């Protein structure tokens, strides 16, 4: 059965089923209660190329939808693009009433190329896609998610910044995926899984400030350095 | 089934003082109430409705007012050709729903 | 807009009488036509309406004593079916009157009728 | 009690919600567009509260997914009601006796 | 909290949330009901030049729909169709299980231009459109609907003929907006806010027995004289 | 008590409903179209129940379209469901005093 | 008492369902396909119990087909949850006599 | 009211509204159950050409689903594809998260042609169509269903071979149909109302050895004599 | 917004079925009206909201369609029906009042 | 319902993929066959329900299409693939037994 928490003397314990204990009191149904807090909590890996070996295509399993009433301002957000190599698309299109997250710091926005077997991207640990107060078992296309868990609870008796980093990656599904940084339509930098977000930006005003900038019709693919940190090469 | 009640049965009055009239209804009606002035021999003449809204071309000097479940009427600089029956009525329901919404009556000397 | 009142003559108990009512400035299918006696020296009593629906309502102590109907095209009447002695009274006609607002409400009844005279 | 086994817990929560409790603020046409809608809060202060939710939510989601599996909803909505409902009828199922351990009635 | 009506020796009143009255019985479900009354009851404007002002144009807000259980006959009831200047829909499509009122005694279709902002056409007062046994807070194209409240109240322990009326309209939704009664497919009759619909009925009777219609391949439209009140001039 | 505040008030409610309470009737193959399910019904008596229940409606819009905003259900349907549960919860929610003034328990 | 005037009665129940009740099965990712979440069973002995089934079953379908006709929900999910919300409201709805036939609350 | 059943005592009774009965007890919802029973079990005929007349069309009554938890394999399951004489389809197709029966033996694939009046199949004995725990009142297009019927119960207190059998009709729908077993592309034998399973299959064997399909680009079809019901005439 | 026809001197013998197509660059939600122009007479209306059958033109002529794709078809072609055709798109006049006309297409008896 | 056809004498060298489309003016629910008329020799079937392959003939005649829209397509042509070609909507005989033929499409090799 789904476990129920109960919060008292400041205190939270899962309800026991066959013990009935009087001391708890429910008044209305404005008590119980269902959040939705965020993985990264937990101390897990949040960058694309950690974050995107958690989702799996699969086919045979139809997918559900369980509604939630409070979540966690997420650091991070992803917003995924994925297409066969023909042209065709795999994610399915976002049903009606289904929104992004609302509060989200860094958007991940990661367009490319897969192999797409099955027909549905699940988690491969059993979390949910949180999106806006309806999590899910599937991504959606197009839409803003953030990795997550809900929980049940039963209450006591009593600004916003978004910044979309936009990637690229060749060989989404497999295990040798190739991502790619995205500054301009024209230069990209090489992604590694070590850059935090802030160093992400500040490579792009280095690029922007530095004149690295792809000059030709082609296209131009710079690489950091591993020691320096800070002299891009190629 | 609002009833309404007019309190003075008769008044009487030297010429050119003030006549007020109470008029009482037994449920809250808001603001709906009309006014009307009878001379003999005459049928009745128009003076308030919404119980504060002048008619067209009668005198300024009667004046109603109240709200909720009283009203009054108010004849200022009182002369004799003001002397008639005065009775008010309730306009609180439909067109269709007839019953006896007018008041009893106060002669006025 | 003004409205005027015929047909009261002395009959005998229980002799069917009717009166006519008939207007001018205005239309029947804008306005509904009420019926409103008054008893000598007495205070006025609400008898009936008729609306510019066509149909018509009528007050419970007269709920089938009197019919009220339209005839022609600008013309009311009030049928008295079987009139008493306590029937004796001056008999008015007025036009319920709406300013703004929906229809089917009132908020006075503005052009009374002269009012004719029924004797039992 | 519960225990968090998780590798590493966030003390503070910051959290959103809808709820709210002026004018013609509440008017469809007149209200706020649907970025609007939300408050703010932080649970800085806390007795481990907060990392014993972190493994609570841990804790809940094979229930969860077992429960979503077992049913036919495209959407779920009443799930709390069912709580609300097994509660009741935990507390009082017919035959209450008055100085039993089965009812919260005390006697005075 | 939503307020629920209680009634007791034929009176209604308040239920109070934090007194426990006692001698407040509920048995079963079936005492539970929802209704919804039209707000005509209410003495409003009924015509359609003062009832097409309360409703409003806006993006940015889902529609939500609510049930309930019984209805009162409704007198006046209205169904909209209009268009974009260029040719598009204005009103979405009406979605399955939603239906006309069921009982109405005139039905005012309109139909006619406006400039259309938004996407959605919510009402002003915050009212509903109430449908059959589905209160919205958005109207639908060419559905048949009447302005509504919905109340929750505890029960006590214990022919049908329509009318259509066919308007059109020209730049509807803004200040300035024309209004026409069609009598024919040529023939119109500019349309005033103090016309009861049998009146309009009487006029357009008046029209064919007096062999007004227009006869041309252009349009006609009369004007009813103010004073006189039967002369229709031009 | 409720008190009209509305400019009019209609005091009869001409009302239809849909339930009912033969022979093949129920039989959706040999039912009644979708216009014929429906009943009337006239209230002409009333002791300023229409009135005050018009208030009522009135009343109630300005929760009810807080709570259709809050909630992310495309179509509600279980409103009367929560308001039965919160009555009952209301009545019995957790320790009873037989004697107390929160008890609808009597001793006799 | 239930008598089945029924043509015929099948003594045996062979029926299936979709409660369960392992590793990383609950898992919808490794999960069994959408064929393989049933179970089985064989209700072999009886003592009147499936005949009286199959006649609760013939008799409870008009009432089914009324309410089902009554309603406007495009699919109904909720019909458990208002039976039980009406036998908890049967059993306690108000003033609770303690001796009173209508109450359970037995004394001792 | 919608009956309920009490199981007391391995005793099946209904329980009473009115009268409060104090042994019922009810822990926890997991005790009620709704299940799902075949008609099959009632002793009814099973053949296509007996099944099929307790189908109707109808038009202006909205179809409603209902769900269940619990049913019985059934040895009878039906699969409908009706088209009408100008192409166009009669069934309505499948909504989304309803499936086939998922326990059948045998599985009457049936299509053909019929005039298919009205909008949507209803059953004429009032009973339901039980698709993958959902009760519905209408055929859908190329579905699996069984004909069956939902009860309510309180709990008490405490491999899968399918075969598919495929079918042609004529005037589906009308009382002069005609129905003939498909063996072949090419050859068919001709149905009537008391013919087994088995006994098809048994004839399906015998007219591949045999050797009695058709060589010739044109149809045969034969028919089995009453009397010897093993010499297949023509 | 452009307009194009078929934009061929269409032959077809006299009480044949001839049929012009005229497709349009983007979705249009049927605003269409055919002309038949003949040399030297103004342009006439024949079907106007790319269905509706302007007045007092015989029922011979039909026109069809939707999206961005519209046909007009005349049957049991006569010796008059010999005149140039036209595909025009309109606006209501609440808002702009833009229009463009077709290529043109003329039909041979 | 009017079949129009490719219309044209189409000529194709040896070797390549000839395309015939037959447009329909109203949805018909894919129930057209194609058929080839040699001169002379009455017409053989070739594809029915607008996708099956008729017995006896060879995989390289193709037909695809829905709704209003029919293709045949013809790969590997050869000599032989001279032919007047048909596209023919016909009915159900439970009820009807309405059929329209096209207007032929000529192939030159
Ligand atoms: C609630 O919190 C618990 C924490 O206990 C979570 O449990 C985690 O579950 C996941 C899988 O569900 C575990 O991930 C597995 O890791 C294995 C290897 O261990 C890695 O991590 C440990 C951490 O100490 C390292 O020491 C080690 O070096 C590894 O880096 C993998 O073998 C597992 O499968 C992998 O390999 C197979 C075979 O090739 C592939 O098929 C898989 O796709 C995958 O690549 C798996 O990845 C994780 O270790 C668990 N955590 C802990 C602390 O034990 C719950 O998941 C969480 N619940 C929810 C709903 O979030
Ligand atoms: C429940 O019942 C109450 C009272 O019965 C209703 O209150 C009404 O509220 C509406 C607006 O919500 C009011 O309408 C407004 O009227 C203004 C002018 O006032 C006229 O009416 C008053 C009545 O007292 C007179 O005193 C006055 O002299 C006027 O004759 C208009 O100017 C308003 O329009 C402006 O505001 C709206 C909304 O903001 C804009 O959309 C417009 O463009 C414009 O800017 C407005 O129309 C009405 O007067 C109130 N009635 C009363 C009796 O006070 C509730 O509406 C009702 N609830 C529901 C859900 O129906
Ligand atoms: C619960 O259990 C009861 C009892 O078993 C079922 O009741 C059955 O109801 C159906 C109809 O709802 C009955 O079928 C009817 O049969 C009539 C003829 O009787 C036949 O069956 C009897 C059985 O003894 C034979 O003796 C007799 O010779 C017949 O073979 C028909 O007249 C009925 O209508 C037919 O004719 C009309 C007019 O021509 C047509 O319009 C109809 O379409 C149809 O062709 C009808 O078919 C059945 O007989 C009842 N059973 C019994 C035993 O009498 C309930 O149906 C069941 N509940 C559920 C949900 O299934
Ligand atoms: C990468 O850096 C460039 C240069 O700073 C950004 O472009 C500027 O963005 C700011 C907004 O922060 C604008 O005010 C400037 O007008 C932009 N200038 C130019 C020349 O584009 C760019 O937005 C950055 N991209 C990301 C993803 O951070
Ligand atoms: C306006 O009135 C005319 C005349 O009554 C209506 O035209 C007739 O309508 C009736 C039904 O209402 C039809 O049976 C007749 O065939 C109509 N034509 C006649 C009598 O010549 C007209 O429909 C009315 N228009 C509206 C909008 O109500
Ligand atoms: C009828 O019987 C024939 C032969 O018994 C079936 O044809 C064989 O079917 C099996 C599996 O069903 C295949 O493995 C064989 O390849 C088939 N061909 C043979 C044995 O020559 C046929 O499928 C049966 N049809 C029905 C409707 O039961
Ligand atoms: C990815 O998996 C394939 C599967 O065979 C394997 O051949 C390949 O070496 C793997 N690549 C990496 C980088 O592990
Ligand atoms: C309508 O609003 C516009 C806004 O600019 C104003 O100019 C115009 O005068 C208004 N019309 C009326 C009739 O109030
Ligand atoms: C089927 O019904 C029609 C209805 O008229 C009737 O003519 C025909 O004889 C019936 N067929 C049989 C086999 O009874």
């Amino acid at each position: 059965s789904i476990p129920l928490g109960v919060i008292h003397n400041s205190t939270l314990q899962v309800s026991d089923v066959d013990k009935l204990v009087c001391r708890d009191k429910l008044s209305s149904t404005n008590q119980l209660r269902s959040v939705g807090l965020n993985l990264e909590g937990n101390g897990v890996a949040t960058d694309v190329p950690s974050a995107t070996k958690r989702w799996g295509f699969r086919s045979g399993v139809p997918p559900k939808v369980v509604n939630y009433e409070a979540g966690e301002w997420a650091e991070n957000c992803y917003n995924l693009e994925i297409k066969k190599p023909d042209g065709s698309e795999c994610l399915p299109a976002a049903p009606d009433g289904i929104r992004g997250f609302p509060r989200c710091r860094y958007v991940h926005k990661v367009s490319g190329t897969g192999p797409c077997a099955g027909d549905f991207a699940f988690h491969k640990e059993g979390a949910f896609f949180l999106y806006d107060r309806l999590a899910s078992t599937v991504i959606y296309r197009g839409t803003t998610f953030a990795e997550g868990v809900v929980a049940f609870l039963i209450l006591p008796q009593a600004g916003y910044y978004s910044t979309t980093i936009r990637y690229q990656a060749t060989g989404f599904g497999t295990n040798e995926t190739e991502y790619l940084f995205e500054v301009d339509n024209l230069t990209y930098v090489q992604l590694e899984s070590r850059f935090t977000p802030q160093f992400l930006l500040q490579l792009n005003e280095t690029i922007y400030t530095s004149g690295k900038r792809s000059n030709t019709t082609g296209k131009l693919i710079w690489k950091v350095n591993p020691e320096i940190d800070t002299t891009i090469g190629e | 089934d609002v009833v309404m009640t007019q309190t003075p049965a008769s008044v009487s009055e030297p010429v050119g003082g003030t006549v007020t009239i109470k008029c009482q209804a037994s449920q809250s009606i808001g603001s709906n109430l009309a006014w009307y002035q009878q001379k003999p021999g005459q049928p009745p003449k128009l003076l308030i409705y919404a119980a504060s809204t002048l008619a067209s071309g009668v005198p300024s000097r009667f004046k109603g007012s109240g709200s909720g479940t009283e009203f009054t009427l108010t004849i200022s600089d009182l002369e004799c050709a003001d002397a008639a029956t005065y009775y008010c009525q309730c306009t609180y329901y439909d067109s269709s729903y007839v019953y006896n919404n007018f008041g009893g009556g106060t002669e006025v000397v | 807009q003004s409205v005027e009142e015929s047909g009261g003559r002395l009959v005998t108990p229980g002799t069917p009488l009717t009166l006519t009512c008939i207007v001018s400035g205005f239309s029947l299918s804008n306005y509904y036509m009420s019926w409103v006696r008054q008893v000598p020296g007495k205070g006025l009593e609400w008898i009936g309406v008729i609306g510019w629906s066509g149909t018509s309502s009528y007050a419970s102590w007269a709920k089938g004593r009197f019919t009220i109907s339209k005839t022609a095209s600008t013309t009311v009447d009030l049928k008295i079916t079987s009139p008493t002695t306590e029937d004796t009274a001056t008999y008015f006609c007025a036009r319920v009157l709406y300013i703004g607002g929906g229809f089917n409400y009132y908020d006075a009844f503005d052009p009374w009728g002269p009012g004719t005279l029924v004797t039992v | 009690a519960i225990v968090n086994a998780q590798p590493k817990c966030n003390p503070n929560l910051h959290y959103w919600t809808t709820q709210d409790e002026i004018g013609l603020a509440w008017i469809p046409y007149f209200g706020p567009a649907a970025e609007g809608i939300y408050t703010e809060g932080l649970m800085h202060n806390q007795d481990g509260l907060i990392c014993g939710l972190r493994q609570l939510a841990n804790e809940t989601t094979q229930a969860l997914q077992l429960f979503l599996r077992a049913t036919t909803e495209l959407r779920t909505f009443s799930i709390l009601n069912r709580k609300a409902i097994d509660f009741l009828l935990q507390r009082w199922g017919g035959t209450c006796h008055i100085l039993g351990p089965d009812c919260c009635i005390e006697p005075h």
